[PDB]
Formats: C-alpha cells, structure tokens, sequence
RNA sequence: AUUCAUAAUAACUUUUCGAAUCGCAUGGCCUUGUGCUGGCGAUGGUUCAUUCAAAUUUCUGCCCUAUCAACUUUCGAUGGUAGGAUAGUGGCCUACCAUGGUUUCAACGGGUAACGGGGAAUAAGGGUUCGAUUCCGGAGAGGGAGCCUGAGAAACGGCUACC
RNA sequence: UAUCUGGUUGAUCCUGCCAGUAGUCAUAUGCUUGUCUCAAAGAUUAAGCCAUGCAUGUCUAAGUAUAAGCAAUUUAUACAGUGAAACUGCGAAUGGCUCAUUAAAUCAGUUAUCGUUUAUUUGAUAGUUCCUUUACUACAUGGUAUAACUGUGGUAAUUCUAGA
C-alpha cells in the first residue's frame, strides 16, 4: 500500500528505510555519487501488498487466451554485427549483413526498411584507421632512434673536441 | 537628398569577416537625421559592393543638430553578409522576419516542468488517463 | 558588478558663512558677470585653490627639477590656452598669483558679452541659454565655457538660430499667420 | 573557492591589455596555455582591441572558427588562447603576420613581419633537465619541450625556433655584452645590452643593462631575455627599439614628430 | 646546497598504462585483392614538462582592557626517537624523559555596537576617525556534525543525521 | 582654505569647558510629482522567517538514435538529413550573495616547497603486452544485468520505482 516497492535481500515482512545509491534499486540518482534514504518495503510477502509480480516460468495444463494467443512481435532486431552473427548462425561468408534483419513500418504511402547501424562491423575505414595507427606508431619510434642516434654523434664530437683542446696543453 | 553630403572615415580592410570597416558621419543641414531606408542604400552607390551588403547604426545626433557620426560597414556580397550579419540588424533591415517566440519567463517555466519529467512524457498521459477513472 | 564611476565635487563653501566683506564682494562679482549662484564663484575659486596647490607643491621643487619642468611647463600651457593668465611670461610667475576675477572674466557669459554679441551679461546669458550661439561650428548653450583663445575669433550666431535666413523663431511664426489672418 | 576560478573581473585584468572600465564588467580570463595569466595577450582582446577587425567577442569568435588566424603556425580556435611575447601570430588574409612584442611603456605592441621574419621564434631557456630514458630537454618561456637540446646550452640562454618542426636551428648564451629584452618589471619594453650580473648566491640574480643611450638599469634575471649579440637583434625590434624615453623628451618628440 | 634529475642491478606489483574508439577524404605501382601504402583530423587513458590552481609559514605588522600576572594542567603542553595518517611537512595523531614552551618588550584571560586589506572622510605640517559594501583575500549557506562523487567540495539551488 | 567667535565678572586677565562654525561616496528625517548627465540602494536591527516564479545546464563533420518523430530514394537497402528523450562525457567546486564567526587568527607586503602538482591548456613522449610464451595458430577484429523505447502497474501525493 501507498506504493513503495519491495526489495531483494531485505528480508523482512515490514517497511524499512535505506539509504541507496547508484546500482541499488528503487531508487534513480539525479546525480552522479548521490545517495538517498528512501523507505521500502521487505521482499517477504505478506497481507499488506497492493500488487505482487509474477512470472510464469513453467505453464499448466490449461491456457489463457490473453498470454498464450498473442505473442509480441520484434520491436527492435540486434545490433552488433557479432550479435547478429550468433542470432542466425548459418555460416560467416553467407552475407548475412546485406540479409540484417529489417523491419517495415510506414508513417503513410511508402515505407522503408530503417535497419539498425550495424556496430562492430569490419569496414575498410576501420582497417585503414588500424593500418594508420600501426604506421605512425613505426614513424614514432624510428624517428626517436634518429633524433638518439644523431645525439650521440653530436656528444662524441664535443667529447673529441674538449680531448682536442686538453692535447695542446700540457705538451 | 540635397546635401547631405555623406562619407566614411577610417576605411580599413577587414578581409577575415570579409568586409570593409569604417565611421560614417553625415552633414545634414535644416534636417532632424537621416534614416535607413536612405543611408543604407546611399551607401551602396558610393561603394558599388552590393546593394544589401551594407549596415549602418549607431549615428549619434550632434548636440544642435547639423551631423551626425555613427557606424558603417560593407560587404563583398548580399550572400556574405547573410553568414556574418548579426541577427538583430538583419531582422531590423528586413533580411529576416522572426517568428513569435515564447517569453524568457515562459520559456524557463517550460524546461523547468519538463525536467520534472523523466522521459519522453507519452507514456505518463497513459497512466494518468487510465488512472482518472477512480 | 561594474566597475564604480569615479565622481568629483567641484566646489567648496567657504569656511565662514556671514562674512560681510566675502559676501558683498561674492555677491559684487555675481553683478559684474551675471552669474546666478554663489557656487558659481564656489567652483572657480576650488578650481583656483587645486591651481595653487599645483604651483605651490612645484616651486618648493629645486629648479630644473623634471618634475616642475615637465608638470609646471604643463600648467602653463593648459592655463595660457584658456587665457587666464597673460601670454607674455615665460616665468611660472603669474600661476600662484591668480585672481578670481580671471577666471571668470574667460567664460562665455562675458566672452560674448565683449563681443559685441550680447550687449549684457544677462543679455548673453539668457542668449547663451536659448542656444544662439556657435562656439566653432556647433552650438553651446554652457554659460561657462572656458574659451581656449582659437575660438575668439571663432565665435558666432547658431546658423540654426534667427538672424540666420529661413528661421525666423516661433514667435515671429505666429506673426507670420497674424499678417495673412489681418485681412482675413 | 573549492577550485579553479574561471573568471576575470575588469580591474583585475593585467593593465598592459589597455582595458576600459566600463562597458562590461568581466574581462576576457586567459585559459590555461603557453603563457603565464598576467604576462600574456588572449587573442579576444588582440584582434578586438588591438586592430578593430571586430566589434565584439561574438564577432571575433566568426573570426576564430574558420581558422583564419593561427599562432605559432597552429590555428588555436578558442576565444581566449594566452599569446604570449615574441609568439608569432598570422592573419593568412592578404598575409599579415604578428609578433607579440613589448612596447616601450609596457604593454604588447602590434608588430608587422615578413613571412620569412614569422618563420622563426626565440624562446628564452626557463631550465635544463633530462627526462626519462636519459634523454636531455629545455623548457622555453612559452612551455615548449625540445628534446636533445646542443649541450653547450644552459638555463637562461635563448633558442630560435623554426615553428614548422620542433628543433632549435640557433642559439645564444647569456653573457656580458649580449642584447637582452625586459620581460616583466618596471623597466618592461626596455632593450638592454648586459653589463654586468652580480649573483647574489641563494636567490634573483641582479643583471646591470644599458642601452644605445648610455642609460643603465638593474632588473632580476628572471626579467631579462636575450635577442641577440651586439648590433643585429634576431627579432625584428619594434617602434622605437625599447629606448625608454623620458615624459620630457617623449612631450617633444609627440610635438615634433606627431 | 641534496639521498636531485636520470641511469643501471636483485626483485616486488594482488594485470596501471602501453588506442578492438570516431569524422571527412577514397589519391595513387600493381599478376583486380583492402591485397603496398594511403591525407587531414576528433576523442586520447599513462608519464615528463607547461599553464590554470591548491595546500602548507609566520620574516615583520592588528583596536581597547591589569577593574586580566602569570599561562600552557591523564586527554599534547615544548622538544626527542619511532610508527600511523596525509598529497605532502609537521604533536597532525599514537608509543617517553625532562617540567619543557610563552610572558611587564604585556603572555594568558576579558571586550569588540571587529571579516582583513586596496581604500574613505577630514588636512599647514604631524594626525584623528572610518572602511558591511563595485577590487583582492577569508568564511558561510538556519545551527552543529559527517560524507559521496569528482582533478578539485567537508559543496548545501549535492547527500546523511540530530537541534 | 597655517583664521576662530559667544557664555563665569561690577570690571579685568587667565584656566577651562559648554555653545557656535565648516566638511562627511555618514545615516536618518522634515519641507516637493516641472529640468539634462550620473548613480548608491534590506549593510547597521533580525547570519531573522520565507508564499510564489525564475537563478545550470550542455553538442559537434566527428561517442551512442531503426524516436513506431518530420521530411524530393537514383551521392541516404547497413546507416549515411534533421532530430525529441536516454546513455555516455563535461559542467554544476565558476558565478552571484552575505559579513555571523574570527584579534598573529584572517589579512598585507605574494619568502619557501630540496615539503606536496597533472578538469584542463600547451609542448613532448610508449616497435617491448601468442604471460598455459622459438604461432602447438581470432585482431580481414571472443559476450553480458541493465537507459531510452512497447507493455494491464502500485501510491492521495515526490523530479518515487525492480515487475516483460
């Protein structure tokens, strides 16, 4: 009654306030870190439930005509193209990607497919990006031997050079 | 039209805006001052830019009147001043009509209520209306 | 917030209130000039008094010390400028001798009383007022002006005044239609 | 104030930036950058006040974003990038270039240079250190880090920079009888062939400068940027070459040459 | 000025990082394959420097009051050694001697119709009074206390609790 | 603008106050709806209490949109436009207000950090990662609780919330 909902792991038939945070139900953070105390009821059911949840997990003999006669259709297909993968399973060079799964909803006289933005999809950009990635990572540490070497080259000059000066004296 | 006697003063070439930035200050003899729909297109002709590439403002009345000093400024093309013009002047020179915009109270009490509403809101009149009955 | 606007008084009120010398000749020198306070003669004599103490803090310098060098040269050009005192001293002399009567002796009131423009101090004032007068090509109506001595021989009639041609005043306009509704 | 503070109120803006009191209440704050906060020029008050190519910070930002100006060869689109002194700025319409340099009285002149005078920068050598691996750096004025640096190079030498790559292409020591810039001080502006620098063993260095006019002066060592050896400057001095003239003589050099 | 920077050597690390990210551009030698390479950039998570900052000291300086002359009293109270904590120094806190530290050059108490300063008013010269308040610094979010997130808050148009 | 003046006596000279006098970005108040510019303004008493409404949100060529959102395909049958939300990121520690506390404490001159940095900016910088290891072998590139969204919800009520 007046609503408050039950909690996991309670364990209690009563009402109890907690202070919850981000990743604990019954309870949204406004903002990040913050934490409120919020009373909720126990997981233990008891008379003083409104409405109790429940999911059928294993179904009788009988039926109901609500549930078992209409089944939702597909309102959003996968995404990830790893995804879509598993979700056929034929075979990797049968070109499911131009076969996505596409859904047909019009707003008037025409309609349209609008398939999902496949993610995680090999594109010639994403192996031109990895390519260029590996390229000026060898450009870097090449050039940094470069720089290195000519360095030293320059240290044993000066070294030669102070040798040179301290030749002259002292005979 | 008859002496008024309008020039620049200060003509420098400001190419990044793409335009010319100078004052204008005008001689107007036995006259209150002179108004847009003259100066602006008097200002074309001396420049031969374009024709509403052109912008004045400020245009101070000398204390007793006789001249006046502002601002001016002109531009290479009619389209090079749609991307550089500030909103305010092009409305005020007829280059944009503003749609009528809810006020700043409105506006603000407005977002203030739909922050009190988590998601897009459809969902919440469905509720609300099968709700209303008891 | 903003930046304040920095503010300053012009005048100071004299120490003793009912002095019979001081007030005769206040009231003296308000006559002579057409001037209509007292403040009036308050200010010149506050502007007079930071005069002073300008030339008085420089002379107790040594000479050809840059301060006065630079500073007193300064006064004596801002002072000679507006005519106070005579143009034909090269001797930082005449500064902390200034009288009164030299300041407002330069102001517009008299300057176009003299002139032969205004042929009274009230006359002029009440001319300086209403805006008859041009001090070079733009009207003043600032019965204390100041002239900076280029602009004596500027002075003249407000073309946008009477005695200029197609402006003949608001009184002589109603004249105007009385001479056509005479016969009518 | 629990952090970082974001604003700059006016009057409390640096003075050299010739800010008005009035007509706004805030003064354009440097974001954090090459240059210190006080010691430097946002590019909102540069290319607004300095030149007047725009009337407002809206109208400069229209200058901003379509990469117009660049500093240091890099086009830096933020309202206030710190460009700081001897930085090189470029204007590519009809090619007008920048070099943020100190007036006589203070404040960050408005230059002129060819292109060939904008390829390069001095930077003045803050310290000497090697980093990790062994590898030796300097930090310039402006935070640059050069790796392996000429090793005859110490702090409060100046390196010129080609602004195209990152290596010092020249070089010169701080020493008795080497043209110098003020940065900083009251003597800002002022060019100073060295003297002389007394040490003081334990804290600011007093370096004695005089310039072409005989007139010498004493400014931290912290102050002092080398531009060169006697004679050739390798910047481009500005109007008046840091002479430092007096009000009197400055009253009359105004009257003479206008 | 250093046990500094930075090497190098045993090792230790309960994987820190060491790009599976994004946009525009598709140019070109080829035995036609993204196969050889592609150009500008955006956002990088590490480290060093830099910038914007923060924390930390007293070098000197504060109004009236003796109708306040002694104060600092397991449990800090001055110093030592060691540890813990901290971003870090440090009695900051925890494990001992010595009575250590301050004080008529005014300590310590009491008062302040006390936030400090740049400044203001008033001036012969010296001064007296003021400064809640346009700038700078501090503190606070009704009173206390505690904390999450975050680079940064003991935040209050963030949270938690009591009054 | 380095002034003084009145009041003790029968009269005098003093000491000495009282009173006058001038100013006040010192405040209040008395006497007023006809002028230009400029401008302080719930500090003092109550750092007292607050009805109400506003004062922090935020997007690019470029992190996520199949909004069942609006829109001429042949450059948009994988999506490539605009785009409400929601996630992620950043910001909300700035700003603004007030002056209660506070008497070497704040503060001021900004000494030192050889006593501690890295929203960020700027510059530089990582060929060492088959860690069941001389390919006994995915990087032409291993998944998932959950937000949006669809769905009869509960509560008088909140910017309350798992139930597919």
């Amino acid at each position: 009654k007046q609503g408050f909902p039950m909690k996991q792991g309670v364990l209690l038939p009563t009402r109890i306030k907690l202070l919850l945070t981000k990743n604990v139900s019954c309870y949204r953070p406004r903002r990040d870190g913050e934490r409120k105390r919020k009373s909720v009821r126990g997981a233990i059911v008891g008379p003083d439930l409104a409405v109790l949840a429940l999911v059928i997990v294993k179904k009788g003999e009988q039926e109901l005509e609500g549930l078992t006669d209409t089944t939702v259709p597909k309102r959003l297909g996968p995404k990830r193209a790893n995804n879509i993968r598993k979700f056929f399973g034929l075979s990797k060079e049968d070109d499911v990607r131009d076969f996505v799964i596409r859904r047909e909803v019009t707003k008037g006289e025409k309609t349209y497919t609008k398939a999902p933005k496949i993610q995680r999809l090999v594109t010639p950009q994403r192996l031109q990006r990895k390519r260029h990635q590996r390229a000026l990572k060898v450009r870097n540490a090449q050039a940094q031997r470069e720089a290195a070497a000519e360095y030293a080259q320059l240290l044993a000059k000066r070294l030669s050079e102070r040798k040179a000066e301290k030749a002259e004296i002292r005979k | 039209s008859d002496a008024v006697t309008i020039r620049t003063r200060k003509v420098i070439s400001n190419p990044l805006l793409a335009r010319k930035q100078f004052v204008v200050d005008v001689l107007h003899p036995n006259r209150a001052n002179v108004s847009k729909d003259e100066l602006r297109e008097k200002l074309a002709e001396v420049y031969k830019a374009e024709k509403d590439a052109v912008s004045v403002f400020g245009f101070r009345t000398q204390f007793g009147g006789g001249k006046s000093v502002g601002f001016g400024l002109v531009y290479n093309s009619v389209a090079e001043a749609k991307k550089f013009e500030p909103t305010y002047r092009l409305v005020r020179y007829g280059l944009a009509e503003k749609v009528e915009k809810a006020s700043r109270q409105q506006r603000k009490q407005k977002k203030n209520r739909d922050k009190k509403i988590f998601g897009t809101g459809k969902r919440l009149a469905k509720k609300v209306a099968r709700r209303n009955a008891d | 917030p903003r930046a304040p606007r920095t503010y300053s008084k012009t005048y100071s009120t004299p120490k003793r209130p009912y002095e019979s010398s001081r007030l005769d000749a206040e009231l003296k020198l308000a006559g002579e000039f057409g001037l209509k306070n007292k403040k009036e003669i308050y200010r010149i004599s506050f502007q007079l008094s930071k005069i002073r103490r300008a030339a008085r803090d420089l002379l107790t310098r040594d000479e050809k010390d840059p301060k006065r060098l630079f500073e007193g040269n300064a006064l004596i050009r801002r002072l000679v400028r507006v005519g106070v005192l005579s143009e034909d001293k090269k001797k930082l002399d005449y500064v902390l001798a200034l009288k009164v009567e030299d300041f407002l002796e330069r102001r517009l009131q008299t300057q176009v009383y003299k002139l032969g423009l205004a042929k009274s101090v009230h006359h002029a004032r009440v001319l300086i007022t209403q805006r008859h007068i041009a001090v070079g090509k733009q009207i003043v109506n600032i019965p204390s002006f100041m002239v900076r001595l280029d602009s004596e021989k500027h002075i003249d009639f407000a073309p946008t005044s009477p005695f200029g041609g197609a402006r003949p005043g608001r009184v002589a306009r109603r004249n105007a239609a009385r001479k056509a509704e005479a016969s009518g | 104030a629990r952090g970082p503070k974001k604003h700059l109120k006016r009057l409390a803006a640096p003075h050299h930036w010739l800010l008005d009191k009035l007509s706004g209440c805030y003064a354009p704050r440097p974001s954090a950058g090459p240059h210190k906060l006080r010691e430097s020029l946002p590019l909102i008050v540069f290319l607004r006040n300095r030149l007047k190519y725009a009337l407002n910070g809206r109208e400069v930002k229209a200058i901003l974003m379509q990469r117009h100006v660049k500093v240091d060869g890099k086009v830096r689109t933020d309202t206030t990038y710190p460009a700081g002194f001897m930085d090189v700025i470029t204007l590519d319409a009809t090619n007008e270039n920048f070099r943020l340099v100190y007036d006589v009285k203070g404040r960050f002149a408005v230059h002129r240079i060819t292109d060939e005078e904008a390829s390069y920068k001095l930077g003045k050598v803050k310290k000497v250190q090697l980093g990790k691996k062994g590898v030796p750096y300097v930090v310039t004025h402006d935070g640059r880090t050069i790796r392996y640096p000429d090793p005859n190079i110490k702090v409060n030498d100046t390196v010129k920079i080609d602004l195209a790559s990152g290596k010092i292409t020249d070089f010169i020591k701080f020493d008795a009888g080497k043209l110098v810039y003020v940065t900083g001080g009251r003597n800002l502006g002022r060019i100073g062939t060295i003297v002389h620098k007394e040490r003081h063993d334990g804290g600011f260095d007093l370096v004695h400068i005089k310039d072409s006019l005989d007139n010498t002066f004493v400014t931290r060592l912290n102050n002092v940027f080398v531009i060169g050896e006697q004679g050739k400057p390798y910047i481009s001095l500005p109007k008046g070459k840091g002479i430092k003239l007096s009000i009197a003589e400055e009253r009359d050099r105004r009257r003479a040459q206008q």
